[PDB]
Order: structure tokens, then C-alpha cells, then sequence
């Protein structure tokens, strides 16, 4: 009745797809069989027997990471219809991934994305998950973006995009990759969520005291984010909310759609005991810059918007409380103009906790869905090191032999300008 | 945290070294193979900061042993309690200085200070902070003065904000084991008040006769002084590696004891020390700890203190014990002795207390007195110097070396000007 | 409802906040967990589960007290969040104390403070205990005193400072320490305590009769002093008190807030018969200079203020006459322009023995606090030390490398003759 649908890029993406299924398999009581020893209507479809299987998509081309996933745990569950492999992977290439390899694939990837969709009824939205420094990211989900958006006119497209660290890079090309791909995403996405690994190691470092963390808890956050995002519509609330809402509520104009993501609570097992945890108490967590998962201060901008999504037992009365006493600070500055910037939903659902994780249960969770213009500097810097590695023309002649034009590169620069403007005017205020 | 980085020049450092790192092993219950087969939490939980824990749990020394020649390094190699040291800290040449401080300090010391400042800025970045070092050299030999002088030097230049300590073997004033060693005494000397914090000057002379009188033995060995010099070292940091009622770290230490930067210069002493018959027939009672520690026949500096004024004293004591019991002891001996301390200076007695004893004892006492006497012990050296430079004897060896007179002008005028501050400073009102 | 927060700067403040958390506990029934097999509102904030923790913040820069905290029996009860711990103790150093070691943590304990405060809505006030000798005491208090007082306006102070003994020293550079924290905390201190470690050795080992006392018997008398000092909001009495109420009868001008402590009954447990106890006993008791915790007979003084709070059954009408009867005495003579210097509080709970420990338990206890004119002598020996070794200016240099100038030892000076000099002249009568 209200189906969503999931599609990885890359292996960030292919990992941050297994963290996720994973999740939803321990909500709904799933075995890796497709067994449940309606709720799961929204993501798992029904075989003739009582087993159920993932509408999920899973794209690379590096077959390494899809064999480890057919070959890990978690097998029988999908359908082999899914799991595309290609032969050779872009390697850091957006060229590759968006003029050569892709086009190899991009007709399956798109026959099984209809061959979905017209299985389900109530389609809701598509969960892009892909990181931007590896070539297969950017350049495929350009081109499957583009070719989504084509196909389909107005519907729901949500992407996870793991940007690029401001200092902690893995690639040495990852500006280009990033700028290429952020031009591409600009006009395509409804609404993008960044996130950041190295925010996520400090949160695991600091509030964990996981001194050495893998990325096998970044995805485990990831995936406790999705799920809370996908709460409402997969379960009943006291005040439910959907995409739709959100894209309503987070969008004051066509372009600005960028927010960041936090979560809370987020507290050590031997930490479970020595707090309360209020919801006033979780609030100030959420709203904490030490606890946003991109590397920027809001305190150098203005939340232009904000969505509190609560899960567990919760009262309405006390979270507005808290809500209006946070209004009332200082440094939590909005813009004139907007007068109200919160957006509430509560599920009565409480988040479960992974077995073998890290983390601990709690009884009450909240996610926070930010769109403010802080996040704009952010641009900027990347910005700042394409501009050098494209001063010198440094690795131009890899895309230039790949059928690329610098011409693009100089046209994706005047539009991250153009975006980077189009912030900062808004983060001013009005006349009168 | 805090780990401290052990450096040894000399020979005599190099053994002082060997038995001192013996006696923290059989503290901390390490194997000669430096694996940790303890029964306490404690020696563990700071073990990091003389240690390093390599995989399967295997444990090796944070030291250094440096020297020109192959032969001490061999011997060490040798025998038991050399096998946890880690092998490639082992640096030494082929000469040996041979009491020639310009060879130690020009020549040879110019080969190896490149290998010594390498492991010594590895080890400074494997460790996790850094709080001093801790240096046991000679000043007689020519290895043992210039190349500490030359590394001391570095360091400095390479970390000005780190605490240095050194344990310096003052040659002694009756007896003399060399013939020109009064010349490379006063330049290690005069580097030294360039570029450290304290210096324990310690004196064969006084570690023989308290070998012979008070522990009634008539065949002292360097293995027995060597056994001392060690117990006062690892008495004075024990205050960083236990816990105690009032706990000392080096740098509250250097704080205290230095009322000027150029004084300072202290003298050791340790408490109880008795034979193996006297033992059963006195009672171990800080008033007893502290009357031991206090007399012209205990120090092991040869220099009664008599003669000069305490400028600071500093005392730390280790097994349980009650702190009324040491106030009184200090405010009863500070009353007795009112002529024997700087007037300026109201109460000058910095004190500290672990809670882990000494071995098989049940509580035991360092003193560390920085006086006034002391400038005595120069002014003879500077004499002994004085003579040997009037005819210039055995100059030619340093004239060949690079090195000049004006070099031993500007050390004797360095050294007397330092006679001089204490000199001063102890007629200070 | 009425909440008050601890703070513990050095060794001695460490110690002396083990053993008042030990006596807390020991009285309001709590276990090293946090169980209890209303009145701890005031201290304890309550879990979702039955476990407590204190409102407590410890601070240092040496670890190893920490971990003894931690290794402690008293492990459970705390939480990990405040166990702040450093990495070089400022050494005896209020220049490193003050101006370059402290900066490092002084952002996050005032964030802890923060934070524990928006949990709490009766916020009373602050318990700072800290020794004066070392220099973690003098450096970190100075600087989260100044902090504090930045951020909030008017809320209660209190401090429990260890006054350097007058002969029986441990540091050498006590004086400078002293000084400095003096003239630092003579602006911001709203009431602070002097206590000194000889007074108690003189105590215990004369009233007692235990020879050879440790550290530990001082922190529970100390903690004994605290106990008595909160019994009144922590409990019901005849005649409550209040923090405010101690500040408005024992400050007749706004710079003389020192007064000194005083407890009573103190008779060994083989001494516990062979007297009845009485209140009258008890008030001769206290007034005995040779039971004041710190080195001043007040016979060379006169009383501007007294305070007496009594605990256990207690009679108004005969704690009256006592007072009385004391009033009548002359050699206890106050200033002639304050006719009554007398405030008294009742409370219903007698105290409670610690178990292990070395007092006995009584069925009432009375502590008391004072504010003469005789304690100013007491700074005037301090000057004195300090003089001569500033005189030759001695160990000045390690300061002036840490960022301190001399005339800052000048103006500390100026600041104490200053105070001195006001003491003085407000213990002279007053003209017809
Ligand atoms: N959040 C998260 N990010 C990851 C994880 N693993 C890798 N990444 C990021 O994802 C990127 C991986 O590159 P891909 O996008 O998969 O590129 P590819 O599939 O190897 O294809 P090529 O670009 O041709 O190499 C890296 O730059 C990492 O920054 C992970 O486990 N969690
Ligand atoms: N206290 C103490 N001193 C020692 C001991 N052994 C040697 N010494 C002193 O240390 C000095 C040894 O000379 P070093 O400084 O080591 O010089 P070196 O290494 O032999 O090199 P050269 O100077 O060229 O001979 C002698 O002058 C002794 O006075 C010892 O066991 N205990
Ligand atoms: N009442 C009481 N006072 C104590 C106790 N232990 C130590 N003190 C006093 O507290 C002081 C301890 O120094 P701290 O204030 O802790 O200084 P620190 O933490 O060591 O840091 P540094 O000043 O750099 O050495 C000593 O001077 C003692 O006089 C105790 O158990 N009870
Ligand atoms: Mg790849
Ligand atoms: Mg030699
Ligand atoms: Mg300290």
C-alpha cells in the first residue's frame, strides 16, 4: 500500500544496504529466511510460502563485494534476480562510470527498477545509497538518477551520499568525483542527506568510547538513521509523518535541499545506567554540534528548517516544552522571515537494538532531519581543492580520454558557485 | 602516561644502569624473558611508564645504553637480565673516548650522536606523553662527560620544555681514579649548568665509607654501590608509579628544589641502612628514619653540610605510615637545626609519602637536600684544575682535538662565578 | 526542588568528596549502587531504573586519584561522564594552574556544569573543595571560580579551603599559591570555610586519643562539618535553615565572608559513657577554643557572627538558655554595635556513625560557624612568609615562564593588607 524502494551504488552503498536490511530484518521479526516465527507490506514483499523477500537493488561493478554478500549471512534472503555485477570497476573514474561502464549495465539496473515498481502498488520513493569518492558512486548514480528522473515525473527520491571528509580523504580524486557528481544530483534529487565519516568516527570515538571503530558501526548508525526516518510509515504514531511532509516542510525553495542528519541517544552499554535520558535531555543531545554528522558548526549559520522524529513511548506535552525552550536560545538562530522552523512526529515503535552491536536499547529515540546554511562552507572548501588539483590540469587527461570535456569541469564549478551564492543570499535576512 | 625515557653514557652509567634496571624489574615482578608474572593491579596499571608492552604480552625496558667501545655493551649482553632489553637500543663504536672530553665531545660523539638521536626521537613518538628524561653517565671518563654533554645539548635544542635529570658521579676528592679527569669535570660542569635541571652529584668516597662503616663491610664492590645508587633512583620516581596520601612528580620536585635556575644541585640520601645482624635490633620508627637521614656521615655527597646551609630539602618516604607522625618529625628537626637553613626561606621541607614499601621492608626514606656546601667540593676541583692548567700538563691532547684554551678560561670563570652565586647566596639573609 | 552541586579541585578535594559522598550515602540508606533497600532529591538524581547517582563533578590534572576513585569501592555509585582527568598536575604551579594547563579542561567542566545544571531546577548552590598548597587547587579553582561567577549572577558559593598550617608545611611555596587564590577568590567567594589540617591532627589526637591519625579521619570530620551544614535542607527541623539565611546573618559587610568551622560532640567509643551530653555541654564544647578547626584563639578576637545548627531531639527552650548563659560570659565579647550575634537551626535527624570509622554515634550534634575578627591574624602570618620569600625573590621564575608578572604578586599583596587592614578596623567600637 505505500511501498519504498532501495538501491546501492558502490560499496559504501552495498555495505550500508546490508547494515540496513539487517536492521529491518531484526524490526520486523524476519528471519534470514524470509520467515516471521501489515507492518512489513512497505518493504518486503510476500512469496506464495511464508517466506518474504527485500525489494532491494544492488549495483556494482566490482564483483568482490556482491560474491561477499551472497556469500555472507544474509543469502538466502535476497533474490539472485538482483544482485547486478559488472567486470570492471570505474576505480575513481566518474568518466567511467558515467559515459563507459554504466552504460554496459544502466538498461538492466533500469528493466529490474520497472520490473519492481510495477509489482507494487502504494510506491512511495527510492532510497539511493552511494558515496562519492568512488567513481562507480558518482558516475552511476548520475546516470541512474537521470534516467529515473526521466522515467518518472514527480515521485519521491531520497539519496544517502556520504561526502567527502574535509581532511580524512581515502582518494586522491575525490574533488572531481564530488564536483561532478554534486552538479549532476543538483536538479535531480528531492532531497539528499549528507553524511561524513569523519564525524561519524568522532561520535563513535567520543560518546562510544569505541577508540578503534569500524565501518561496520558507522553503517550500523546509518541504518539506525534510515530506520527512524521510515518509522512513521512503517508503523502507527501518535502523529505520523511522511516523505511528502518532509519534502513540504524542508524545502523553502527548489533548490536548497541538502539537510544533515543526527541521532540520538547515544550512550555506551556500561553507560545505559547514570541518565534519565529525558526528552528534554535527548533534545539537547540532537541540537549539541558535537553530535551532527557533518563536519559543520550550525553555529556558523541559521537552521533554515528543522523535523524532530521521536519513536517510544513520548508525550506531545513535553516535547513541545522542550521544543519552545529551545526556541527561546540565542545562538539557535533561524532566519527573520521563518517564523516556526520545527516539525514534529512521534511513533509509538521503539528502536531496537542490533544483536552483537555496540550500542544499548532505549526506550525513547529521536532523529533530526536539519536543512540549514552552515552546511553551504562545506561546498566551499571542496570547491577551494578542486580549484587547485584543476589549476595545474592535474588527472584531466585520464577523463579527457574517457569522453570529457573540461568544459564540463569549468561549467560544474560556475553551478557549485551558482549553489554556494544562492545559500549565503538566503542566509540573509529581509528588508523590513 | 608521563614515561620517562632512560639514557646511559659512560661506564660506570652503563652498570649503574644494568643493576638499577634489575631492581625495577624484581619491583614489578618482570622475568628476565619480560613477561609479567606479578600478584598486584598496581605495577601494571603504571607499568607504560618505564615499559613498553610488545605483543604476547612481552614487556621490554625504555632505556638507552650508550658507550664508544664493545666491550661493557657485551658484557651486558652477556649475562642475565639483558635479554628484555630490546637489541637494536645497543649503540656503541670502537675507540672509547679514552678520558679525552674533546674525543667524547668532537670526534666520536659527532659518529653516533646521529644513531642516539634517532632511537631517541623514536621512542619520544612511541610513547604517549612525554615527561623527562633521566641521564647516568660518569664525569672522569672522557666517554661518559663529553658525550653526555653532547647529547644533553641536543636534546635541549630539540625540547625545551621537558624536565632533565641527570645522576653525575662527581669524582671524588681524595681519591682520584685518573689523572686529568679535573679538566673534563669542569667542561661537562659548565655544559651542565648550561643545559639541565638537577644534577645529583654523587661521590665514590662517601658511597665507600658508608659501604664500609655502616653496613660493616670491609670488601665494598661496585655491584654494592652500584645496588645503592639504584634504590635512591627508583625511591625518587616510586612517587610517580604508586599511589600515596601525598603523591611528587618530577616537576613539582623541580619547582621546589630550585629557588634560582642556576642552583640546582642536590645530594641524596637513603634511609634505613642497616647490616645483616643490626637489623632485629632497632625499631622502624620515622623519627628514627629521619635522624638517619640527617648527619655529615650519611651523605653521599662528600661535603658536610655543617659547613653551609640547607637551601632546600625535599624528603619522600614509602610504606604506610601516619602523616601527624612526619609533621612532627619535621617541625621537631627544623627547630633543632634553626641554624642550619636559609632565614629567608620559612618552611622549607617539601615532603611526600607513598604507600608501597621497599622489598622485603616495611617503610623507608629519601632525602634530597639541595645546600650550600657543596660549592666547597668545586672549589677544590677548580684548584686541582687551577694547578694542572698553570703548566698546561697534558694539554696538547685537547689542542690537537679542535679544542682551545680559552675553552678552560671561560669553564674555570663559569665555574667560579657559580661558586660565587652559592657563596652569596648562603650569606643571604 | 532545592538542588546543590559539587565540585573536588586537587588531592585533597578528591579525598574530601569520597568521604562526604561515603557519608551521604551511609545516611540516606543508599547502597555503592545506587539502590536505596523526598529527602535525597537534593543530592541524588534518580535513573529510570532505582539507581541514583550524585550530582558530583571531580577535576584533576593527575590521574592516578581518579583512577583511585574508580578502582574504589565507590565505583558503581558514580558516573564516568565527570571524572575529569588531565595529564601533568600544575605541580605547586598556579601559573600552570591557572593560566596553561587549566585551559585545556576548563571548557569541558564548565560544559559538564552546564549540563548538570539544566537537570536541576532548585539549584542552591556550588560546594567547591579544594586544598591551597598545591597548584591544581589554587589554579583551577581561581579560574572555575571566575567562570562560574561569570556565568551566573547571584547564586550561592561555598568553599572549603584548606588554609596552609602555620608551622606544619608539606610544599615550600605555599605562600605564593595562597596568596594568589586568595586575592583571586576574595571577589567571588560568596562563604568560604577555613580549615586546617594541624587544628584536626590537634583534635584527634588530644579529644580522640588516637595517636597517629591519617588523612582520612580529617575527611570525616570534614564530611562530618558538610553533613551537619546540609542537614537542615535535606531534612525537616523545629527551625529549618537555609543557605541564603547563613549568608545574610553571618555577612555584615560584603568583603568579610570567612568564617572558620567547629563540631561537636567528638569523644572516643570507649568515652562514650561517663557523660550525658548535654546541650549545654555540647554549646561549652563547641565555644572551647581548643576545639576550633583552625590555629586562632578567638580570645585575641571578637565574634561578629555565630551560627549554631543543632541535629537529633533537641529543645528550644534550653538551647536558648544556654545561649543565654554563654551571652552572659565576658570574655566571648562581640562587637558593641551588634547587640545579638546568635542564629540557630533545628533539625530532627541526629547524625549517623560511620561504620569503620572512629567517633561514636551520639543522639544529638551540634556544628558551628563562626565569623571573628582573630582569623585575620592568621593571613598576616602567611604575608609574613610570603614577604621574606619575595624578598629575595625567590622561585619567582618559573612563574614569570608560565605567563605571570610581578606585579601580579604586588597587587596580591596590596589586595591582603587590604582585607587585613579592613578586618582590623571593623573589630574597633564604635564612636557613642
Ligand atoms: N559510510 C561508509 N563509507 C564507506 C565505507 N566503505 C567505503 N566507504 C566510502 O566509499 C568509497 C568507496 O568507493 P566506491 O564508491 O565503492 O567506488 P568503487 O565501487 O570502488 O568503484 P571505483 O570508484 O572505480 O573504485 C570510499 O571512498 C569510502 O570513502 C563504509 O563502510 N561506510
Ligand atoms: N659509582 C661508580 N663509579 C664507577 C663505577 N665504575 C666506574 N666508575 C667511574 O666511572 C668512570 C669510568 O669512565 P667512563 O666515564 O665510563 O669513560 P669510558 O667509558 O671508559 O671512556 P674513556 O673516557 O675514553 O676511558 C671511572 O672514572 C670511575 O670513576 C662503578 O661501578 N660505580
Ligand atoms: N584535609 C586534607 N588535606 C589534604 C589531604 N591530602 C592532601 N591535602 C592537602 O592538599 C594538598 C595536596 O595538593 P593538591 O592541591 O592536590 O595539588 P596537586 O593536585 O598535587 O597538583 P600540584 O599542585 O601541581 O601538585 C597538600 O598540600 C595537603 O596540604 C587530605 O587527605 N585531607
Ligand atoms: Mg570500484
Ligand atoms: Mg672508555
Ligand atoms: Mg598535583
Amino acid at each position: 500500500m505505500r511501498e519504498c524502494i532501495s538501491i546501492h551504488v558502490g560499496q559504501a552503498g552495498v555495505q550500508i544496504g546490508n547494515a540496513c536490511w539487517e536492521l529491518y530484518c531484526l524490526e520486523h521479526g524476519i528471519q534470514p529466511d524470509g520467515q516471521m516465527p501489515d507492518s512489513f507490506n512497505t518493504f518486503f514483499s510476500e512469496t506464495g510460502a511464508g517466506k518474504h523477500v527485500p525489494r532491494a537493488v544492488f549495483v556494482d561493478l566490482e564483483p568482490t563485494v556482491i560474491d561477499e554478500v551472497r556469500t555472507g549471512t544474509y543469502r538466502q534472503l535476497f533474490h539472485p534476480e538482483q544482485l547486478i555485477t559488472g567486470k570492471e570497476d570505474a576505480a575513481n573514474n566518474y568518466a567511467r562510470g558515467h559515459y563507459t561502464i554504466g552504460k554496459e549495465i544502466i538498461d538492466l539496473v533500469l528493466d529490474r527498477i520497472r520490473k519492481l515498481a510495477d509489482q507494487c502498488t502504494g510506491l512511495q520513493g527510492f532510497l539511493v545509497f552511494h558515496s562519492f569518492g568512488g567513481g562507480t558512486g558518482s558516475g552511476f548514480t548520475s546516470l541512474l538518477m537521470e534516467r529515473l528522473s526521466v522515467d518518472y515525473g514527480k515521485k519521491s527520491k531520497l539519496e544517502f551520499s556520504i561526502y567527502p571528509a574535509p581532511q580524512v580523504s581515502t582518494a586522491v580524486v575525490e574533488p572531481y568525483n564530488s564536483i561532478l557528481t554534486t552538479h549532476t544530483t543538483l536538479e535531480h534529487s528531492d532531497c539528499a542527506f549528507m553524511v561524513d565519516n569523519e564525524a561519524i568516527y568522532d561520535i563513535c570515538r567520543r560518546n562510544l568510547d569505541i577508540e578503534r571503530p569500524t565501518y561496520t558501526n558507522l553503517n550500523r548508525l546509518i541504518s539506525q538513521i534510515v530506520s527512524s526516518i521510515t518509522a512513521s510509515l512503517r508503523f502507527d504514531g501518535a502523529l505520523n509523518v511522511d516523505l511528502t511532509n518532509f519534502q513540504t516542510n524542508l524545502v523553502p525553495y527548489p533548490r536548497i535541499h541538502f539537510p544533515l542528519a543526527t541521532y540520538a541517544p547515544v550512550i555506551s552499554a556500561e553507560k545505559a545506567y547514570h541518565e534519565q535520558l529525558s526528552v528534554a535531555e535527548i533534545t539537547n543531545a540532537c541540537f549539541e554540534p558535537a553530535n551532527q554528522m557533518v563536519k559543520c558548526d550550525p553555529r556558523h549559520g541559521k537552521y533554515m528548517a528543522c523535523c524532530l522524529l521521536y519513536r517510544g513511548d513520548v508525550v506531545p506535552k513535553d516535547v513541545n516544552a522542550a521544543i519552545a525552550t529551545i526556541k527561546t536560545k540565542r545562538s539557535i538562530q533561524f532566519v527573520d522571515w521563518c517564523p516556526t522552523g520545527f516539525k514534529v512526529g512521534i511513533n509509538y515503535q521503539p528502536p531496537t537494538v542490533v544483536p552483537g552491536g555496540d550500542l544499548a536499547k532505549v526506550q525513547r529515540a529521536v532523529c533530526m532531519l536539519s536543512n540549514t546554511t552552515a552546511i553551504a562552507e562545506a561546498w566551499a572548501r571542496l570547491d577551494h581543492k578542486f580549484d587547485l588539483m584543476y589549476a595545474k590540469r592535474a588527472f584531466v587527461h585520464w577523463y579527457v580520454g574517457e569522453g570529457m570535456e573540461e568544459g564540463e569541469f569549468s561549467e560544474a564549478r560556475e553551478d557549485m558557485a551558482a549553489l554556494e551564492k544562492d545559500y549565503e543570499e538566503v542566509g540573509v535576512d529581509s528588508v523590513e | 602516561m608521563r614515561e620517562i625515557v632512560h639514557i646511559q653514557a659512560g661506564q660506570c652509567g652503563n652498570q649503574i644502569g644494568a643493576k638499577f634496571w634489575e631492581v625495577i624489574s624484581d619491583e614489578h615482578g618482570i622475568d628476565p624473558s619480560g613477561n609479567y608474572v606479578g600478584d598486584s593491579d598496581l605495577q601494571l596499571e603504571r607499568i607504560s611508564v618505564y615499559y613498553n608492552e610488545a605483543s604476547s604480552h612481552k614487556y621490554v625496558p625504555r632505556a638507552i645504553l650508550v658507550d664508544l667501545e664493545p666491550g661493557t655493551m657485551d658484557s651486558v649482553r652477556s649475562g642475565a637480565f639483558g635479554h628484555l632489553f630490546r637489541p637494536d637500543n645497543f649503540i656503541f663504536g670502537q675507540s672509547g673516548a679514552g678520558n679525552n672530553w674533546a674525543k667524547g665531545h668532537y670526534t666520536e660523539g659527532a659518529e653516533l650522536v646521529d644513531s642516539v638521536l634517532d632511537v631517541v626521537r623514536k621512542e619520544c613518538e612511541n610513547c604517549d606523553c612525554l615527561q623527562g628524561f633521566q641521564l647516568t653517565h660518569s664525569l672522569g671518563g672522557g666517554t661518559g662527560s663529553g658525550m653526555g654533554t653532547l647529547l644533553i645539548s641536543k636534546v635541549r635544542e630539540e625540547y625545551p620544555d621537558r624536565i632533565m635529570n641527570t645522576f653525575s658521579v662527581v669524582p671524588s676528592p681524595k681519591v682520584s681514579d685518573t689523572v686529568v679527569e679535573p679538566y673534563n669535570a669542569t667542561l661537562s660542569i659548565h655544559q651542565l649548568v648550561e643545559n639541565t635541571d638537577e644534577t645529583y652529584c654523587i661521590d665514590n668516597e662517601a658511597l665507600y665509607d658508608i659501604c664500609f662503616r655502616t653496613l660493616k663491610l670491609a670488601t665494598p664492590t661496585y655491584g654494592d654501590l652500584n645496588h645503592l645508587v639504584s634504590a635512591t633512583m627508583s625511591g625518587v620516581t616510586t612517587s610517580l608509579r604508586f599511589p600515596g596520601q601525598l603523591n611528587a612528580d618530577l616537576r613539582k620536585l623541580a619547582v621546589n628544589m630550585v629557588p634560582f635556575p642556576r642552583l640546582h644541585f642536590f645530594m641524596p640520601g637513603f634511609a634505613p641502612l642497616t647490616a645483616r645482624g643490626s637489623q632485629q635490633y632497632r625499631a622502624l620508627t620515622v623519627p628514627e628514619l629521619t635522624q638517619q637521614m640527617f648527619d655529615a656521615k650519611n651523605m653521599m655527597a662528600a661535603c658536610d653540610p655543617r659547613h653551609g646551609r640547607y637551601l632546600t630539602v625535599a624528603t619522600v618516604f614509602r610504606g604506610r605510615m601516619s602523616m601527624k607522625e612526619v609533621d612532627e618529625q619535621m617541625l621537631a628537626i627544623q627547630s633543632k637545626n634553626s641554624s642550619y637553613f636559609v632565614e629567608w626561606i620559612p618552611n622549607n621541607v617539601k615532603v611526600a609519602v607513598c604507600d608501597i614499601p621497599p622489598r622485603g621492608l616495611k617503610m623507608s626514606s629519601t632525602f634530597i637536600g639541595n645546600s650550600t656546601a657543596i660549592q666547597e667540593l668545586f672549589k677544590r676541583i677548580s684548584e686541582q684544575f687551577t694547578a694542572m692548567f698553570r703548566r698546561k700538563a697534558f694539554l696538547h691532547w685537547y689542542t690537537g682535538e679542535g679544542m682551545d684554551e680559552m675553552e678552560f678560561t671561560e669553564a674555570e670563570s663559569n665555574m667560579n662565578d657559580l661558586v660565587s652565586e652559592y657563596q652569596q647566596y648562603q650569606d643571604a639573609t
